[PDB]
């Protein structure tokens, strides 16, 4: 939960249909920070194998 | 005596009130009889709406001869019906309007918000304030010697 | 006179504040000029100190007092501030412990 | 947490519990989409929506 | 003085076929109008904060001031065309400019200037040019234009402090006005140098932004009652609600230490929230008298400028003074301000700081939602009566905190 | 609270409004913040002196201080406390306090 | 607090001031015969003093409309301020008026104890209290009075605006000593001489 | 606001029946608001006129 | 704000009623047919005849 963080404005797939659609305070995740919460979660059942 | 509704194109208009006792049986019709004789090529005269009191007790029914109605709500300069009274009940209206005091009424209106042209507030920050008229002559000092 | 005025109301001249529940509203500017004058007055006749012109006038304008001090201002930016503090009070102390 | 080496437990084994944990899960790229990435207008004002 | 080069910038359209009205909104103007000059626009802004700065036509001060803007922009385009046009609701009450007029009668061969997003020069115009004198008080209003219009953002505004040479004359007198709030010694000051076609007599000028310092570093942080320009800051009134209140006072505490000699920053504010803040405003419209005696280093360069507003004459460049601005959202700074004066232990945080962020958080809310909420309405109309953008635009970035430290190192 | 009564109108309930807006009967367990019985005056003396005299109406007047004036008698002679309950009452100012 | 109460536009009405410009536009309650209000400019031809002329309404508004603006034009004065330390008010700086203490209570109504629990009261005990009177005074110059105070009033926006707007434009022509001193020196030609 | 006049100004009282007025009554009218000022201001001398 | 200045909108229309109850003149939720568009709402501007 604390990953997944406020993203605030427009939503869609391309520019094109992303133009039409805007979407007030969700959430996202970063590339980054999937990084470090996948190698977690692996290290995790790493040390459980 | 009959049927024919009359529609009066004024646009706007000047009224004048009254009011009686709404546990008898009026008719308006001597009063409008005067306004209707009274009309002129040249000049109208204000505008009869006699009304009955707001009542604030389970009283009896009377009939009540009105006939002249406004295509629009007048109401507003009607400030409060009662009061100092515990229940309005028959002939019964509405209470003070508190728009008319924003900030005072609801804590959450800090005393000068954009109300034009919809009300008139009646109690906000007033500001007062403490300002001498010097002479011209007076502010400054003179050199006589010149 | 400080230390009294500290107890009528929210200063934080330094006092401990013993009677905080015995009643008292939180005095003004202007009250506190009023209590003061009172004060000094007794100050006053106790010591048969008739001269007005002694303690008089230190309540014209916001007698709120906490730190009397004085200065001097030069024009090469500076200021010279001479703060002259009070040692002994015996008189206060024998106050309080009365308190 | 109890000492397990104690007395009054059950031994039942029912169809109704039948032993699972959580063995893998879904991955399919298909899967791992939903959905729109978020964007702003240029960066400027209400306007640039363009 | 006369800057021969008075080069102004009219305002883009936010991706419209038209300049930034309807023709109601435009005849609205002109004529429920008739002067070209800035006390009507004034009178409104003059009014303390009282007055709500919401109406029919008008959603803010600021949206009042970008309309002011685009009709300048629109009307100019005849007069200050090549072979002078004019027609469609305005026709010049003569040449010299005098009034908005409806289009006189047997007049119609000069056209109704079709531009897009051009700057013009002034004294390019034969008329302009010999107009001079009369020039001057417009030229002030120009500038406004330009200053707003530059950018898509709050105002460009300009910052100067001179160190060392203070005359005691300009002490003296400012010291009178001690009481009163920015707004009116603007007001005054414009007011005068309109008045008189506009002097090298340095004094009025050195007066205006000394001042602007004075309330930038009061705003800051690095100015308030303990750290004075020798006795100068500026006192917000009003701790609760964040109308905070920004009058010059003058209490000695400390003489600041004098910068090093030359100090000059401009500040532009993000957030459409700038609308609502009569401060920062009058900052703006304060840099821009200051612009009409002097030459200014060469406009904020095009770094941070969208791409209509590059390659501006001799405006935007490169290599120049001031390269990038320093940019602020006005929420952030509060909470800036609060930090400096908790660091030099002015002030506990706990209530005092807790506070006013708690109120002015509430206050970014209010105007956020009501300045979106208006913006529905001209993006949705053929009319606009407000600056455009977009939500995203809100966002607690844009520089803010540079622009806080970049003040204070000035004060140096 | 005290200003926070409902009187007993056409059968209706003699009640209070309890505190955080309860209607509630006058009777029971009442506090008056000093403060709160200055205001009241005339309404509060009304009321609650009956119910105190001629049922069980626990009064805690909220004080915290107070300057106190007493009195002595014998226990031989039948007495009651009402001529000084109602003196109390009718020197009580907005205001002000008398002596306890 | 009565049966029927109604309001009714009264210019100055609750102007406690030595100073009369005694162009005022007074009006009655809509209970009693307005009429020759809207008579007054232009219904020469019609002496008839129950009727007024209709065509003529909308030019005799707005003169009506012009003078209650001019009747208007005035500096709101700070008279004195009290520390209002009681029951019934939390500590509130209370406009001293030098005479009548009646204006108080109708220009603070908040300062009123509840008796009953009748529709007035519930309004006003639905309502925030605290704002009433002085907030904030405004000086700084140690040993002078106010230049001015921010005080919650009986106060009408509308007239409020008229006097505010007044008060900009005698702003806008007020001159400090140093420029009036330029003017003077300039003025003279250096062949007289004034004390800076 | 009774006449037509080169001049933009807002009009709000157009629903306000008023009679066709000519140059007399706007003369009139004009009087009378000049008047109007003159008593205010507490002015003997020409204003207007 | 009109009203507050004794001054009415709209226009009038006169009717027989004859009831029990408080139907105030001076706010009529004014759904009869009082409109061009009205059943059996004829219009008369014609001079003497």
């Amino acid at each position: 939960s604390s990953f997944t963080t406020t993203t605030s404005g427009y939503v869609g797939a391309t520019a094109g249909d992303a133009l039409d659609n805007p979407v007030t305070n969700g959430v996202f995740i970063s590339t980054v920070q999937i990084m470090n919460l996948q190698r977690t979660i692996a290290a995790r059942m790493r040390d459980v194998a | 005596a009959g049927r024919t509704r009359v529609l009066v194109e004024l646009g706007h208009y000047v009224y004048t009130l009254h009011y009686y006792d709404p546990q008898i049986s009026l008719d308006e019709a001597p009063i409008l009889e005067e306004w209707l004789s009274k009309i002129n090529p040249a000049g109208i005269p204000p505008v009869p709406f006699c009304i009955p009191i707001p009542q604030v007790y389970p009283c009896i029914t009377a009939r009540r001869v009105h006939y002249a109605f406004t295509s629009e709500n007048n109401n507003d300069s009607l400030f409060s019906t009662n009061a100092a009274s515990i229940d309005t009940a028959f002939g019964e209206n509405a209470a003070v309007s508190p728009l008319r005091w924003p900030g005072l009424v609801d804590p959450n209106y800090r005393v000068g918000t954009n109300d034009l042209p919809n009300r008139i507030t009646l109690y906000n920050s007033l500001y007062r304030y403490n300002f001498t008229y010097p002479t011209l002559d007076g502010i400054m000092y003179v050199r006589s010697a010149t | 006179a400080r230390s009294a005025v500290a107890q009528c109301q929210d200063a934080g001249f330094l006092v401990p504040r013993p009677l905080d529940a015995l009643r008292q509203f939180d005095v003004t500017s202007a009250a506190a000029a009023e209590i003061m004058h009172a004060v000094n007055d007794a100050f006053k006749t106790a010591f048969d100190l008739d001269g007005a012109l002694l303690d008089g006038l230190a309540l014209y304008g916001d007698p709120r007092i906490a730190d009397l001090s004085a200065a001097y201002l030069q024009y090469g930016g500076n200021v010279v501030r001479e703060h002259v503090p009070p040692g002994p009070s015996h008189i206060h102390r024998a106050l309080q412990q009365v308190e | 947490t109890y000492n397990i080496t104690g007395d009054g437990n059950s031994f039942t084994p029912t169809s109704d519990m039948t032993s699972t944990a959580a063995p893998a899960i879904d991955l399919k790229p298909g899967v791992l989409n939903p959905t729109g990435k978020l964007w702003r207008p240029v960066g400027t004002s209400v306007a640039t929506i363009d | 003085m006369a800057q021969r080069q008075f080069f102004g910038l009219t305002y883009n359209f936010y991706g419209q076929p038209a300049p930034l009205f309807d023709l109601n909104d435009l005849q609205e103007l002109a004529g429920c109008y008739a002067r070209p000059w800035t006390s009507r626009f004034s009178h409104l802004a003059i009014s303390t904060g009282s007055l709500p700065v919401w109406s029919a036509r008008y959603p803010s001060v600021a949206s009042r001031n970008i309309v002011v803007n685009t009709l300048l922009g629109a009307h100019l385009n005849p007069f200050a065309g090549g072979q002078i046009t004019s027609h469609q609701g305005i026709t010049w009450r003569d040449p010299v400019l005098s009034s908005l007029a409806p289009v006189p009668a047997i007049q119609p061969p000069p056209v109704w200037a079709v531009a897009e997003n051009v700057l013009l020069d002034s004294n390019n115009y034969p008329t302009y040019v010999l107009n001079l004198s009369s020039m001057w008080p417009i030229n002030q209003d120009v500038h406004i234009m330009t200053m707003w219009a530059l950018s898509d953002q709050g105002p460009i505004y300009h910052l100067e402090v001179p160190v060392d040479p203070m005359p005691a004359a300009t002490t003296a007198a400012l010291m009178a006005y001690t009481g009163v709030p920015i707004a009116h010694l603007a007001q005054t000051a414009y007011r005068f140098a309109g008045q008189l076609p506009q002097s090298p007599d340095s004094t009025m000028v050195s007066t205006i932004r000394w001042l602007s310092a004075i309330w930038f570093g009061s705003l800051t942080g690095r100015l308030n009652r303990s750290r004075t320009c020798n006795g100068f800051y500026f006192e917000f009134a009003k701790p609760a609600l964040n109308p905070d209140q920004a009058v010059l006072k003058w209490n000695d505490g400390a003489r600041a230490a004098p910068p090093a000699a030359a100090q000059s920053s401009y500040i532009r504010c993000i957030s459409p929230h700038w609308q609502h803040q009569i401060v920062e405003v009058a900052g703006a419209l304060m840099s821009q008298s200051v612009t009409a005696v002097t030459g200014l280093p060469a406009l904020i360069d095009e770094a941070t400028l969208p791409a209509w507003s590059q390659g501006v004459a001799n405006l935007t460049g490169n290599g120049q003074g001031v390269v990038p601005c320093l940019d602020y959202n006005p929420v952030p700074m509060a909470a800036a301000r609060h930090l400096q004066w908790r660091q030099d232990g002015l002030i506990t945080a706990a209530q005092e700081a807790q506070l006013n962020n708690d109120y002015t958080a509430y206050a970014l809310t209010i105007e956020r939602h009501l300045t979106a909420m208006l913006v529905a309405n001209p993006i949705a109309a053929g009319r606009m009566p407000i600056q455009p953008f977009n939500a995203a635009d809100f966002g607690q970035a844009g520089q803010t905190a540079a622009a806080v430290a970049l003040a204070q190192a000035m004060f140096v | 609270r005290f200003g926070t009564i409902v009187p007993r109108p056409n059968g209706l309930e003699p009640q209070l409004i309890d505190d955080g807006n309860v209607p509630r009967d006058i009777a029971g367990d009442w506090v008056y913040p000093s403060d709160v019985l200055q205001v009241s005056v005339a309404v509060f003396r009304d009321y609650v002196w009956p119910m105190v005299k001629a049922g069980r109406t626990r009064v805690l007047v909220e004080l915290g201080h107070y300057v106190y004036t007493l009195h002595y008698y014998d226990p031989q002679i039948s007495l009651d406390e009402a001529p000084i309950l109602e003196e109390w009452l009718s020197k009580i100012n907005p205001a002000g306090i008398p002596p306890v | 607090e009565g049966a029927v109460n109604r309001i009714v536009c009264m210019t100055n009405w609750a102007s406690l001031g030595d100073e009369g410009r005694g162009l005022e536009v007074r009006l009655p309650p809509p209970t009693d015969s307005s009429v020759h209000a809207y008579k007054t400019v232009l219904s020469r031809g019609y002496i008839d003093n129950a009727q007024f002329n209709p065509l003529a309404l909308r030019s005799n508004v707005l003169l009506m409309l012009l003078q209650f603006t001019l009747s208007n034009l005035k500096i709101n004065k700070s008279s004195t301020f009290t520390s209002d330390v009681t029951t019934i008010t939390s500590g509130r700086m209370i406009r001293a008026f030098e005479g009548r203490p009646e204006l108080l209570a109708l220009a603070y109504p908040g300062r009123a104890v509840l008796p009953t629990q009748t529709k007035n009261a519930q309004f006003l005990s639905t309502a925030i209290a605290d704002r009433i009177g002085r907030l904030d005074r405004a000086n700084l110059i140690g040993g002078e009075v106010s230049a001015m105070v921010e005080c919650m009033e009986l106060c009408d926006a509308l007239t409020l605006h008229i006097r505010e707007t007044y008060i900009m434009l005698l702003r806008s022509m007020h001159q400090d000593p140093t420029q009036i001193v330029q003017i003077v020196n300039e003025c003279a030609n250096n062949l007289l001489n004034s004390t800076i | 606001q009774c006449q037509d006049a080169g001049f933009l100004v807002p009009r709000p009282l157009d629903a306000l029946r008023q009679f066709d007025v000519t140059s007399a009554a706007a003369a009139e009218i004009m009087h009378a608001v000049n008047d109007a000022f003159k008593t205010a201001f507490d002015l003997d001398g020409a204003l207007l006129d | 704000e009109m009203n507050l200045f004794n001054v009415a909108r709209g226009n009038l229309y006169l009717v027989q009623t004859a009831t029990n109850g408080n139907w105030s003149p001076m706010a009529p939720v004014a759904a009869p047919p009082f409109v061009r568009g009205g059943p059996n709402v004829r219009v008369v501007g014609r001079f003497g005849t």
